[PDB]
């Protein structure tokens, strides 16, 4: 067994940093009640629900 | 001048008065939404917990 370096942690680790990555997204999500906060998630969805805001105001 | 006066009124009514229907409909909706994010937040201090457990 090599001892310098430990590749099952360091694919645990990575597998873990991006599911907790995850977590976050889902998580402000959560708080701020709305599908997309962020642009990226749906761009032409962020465009279309600022048009359709506008429309309703 | 007594239906003027009742005309005048009810356009500023109509521009300041508030429909309550409405207000506590959105009440209502904040309400929940707060709910929500105090226990969303709730949620989100205990997260980091779980990282001592490899300590």
């Amino acid at each position: 067994m090599i001892i310098n370096h430990n590749l099952a942690a360091i694919n645990s680790h990575r597998v873990l940093k991006f599911q907790n990555e995850e977590v976050s997204k889902n998580m402000e999500k959560l708080s701020s009640g709305m599908r997309i906060n962020r642009a990226g998630d749906d761009a032409s969805g962020l465009a279309v629900s600022e048009k359709m805001r506008t429309q309703v105001n | 001048l007594m239906n003027a006066y009742e005309n005048t009124q009810a356009s500023e009514s109509r521009i300041r008065d508030a429909d309550m229907a409405e207000e506590t409909v959105a009440f209502t909706k904040n309400q929940i939404l707060v709910q929500s994010g105090t226990a969303m937040l709730a949620q989100a201090n205990v997260r980091p917990q779980g990282v001592l457990s490899l300590l």
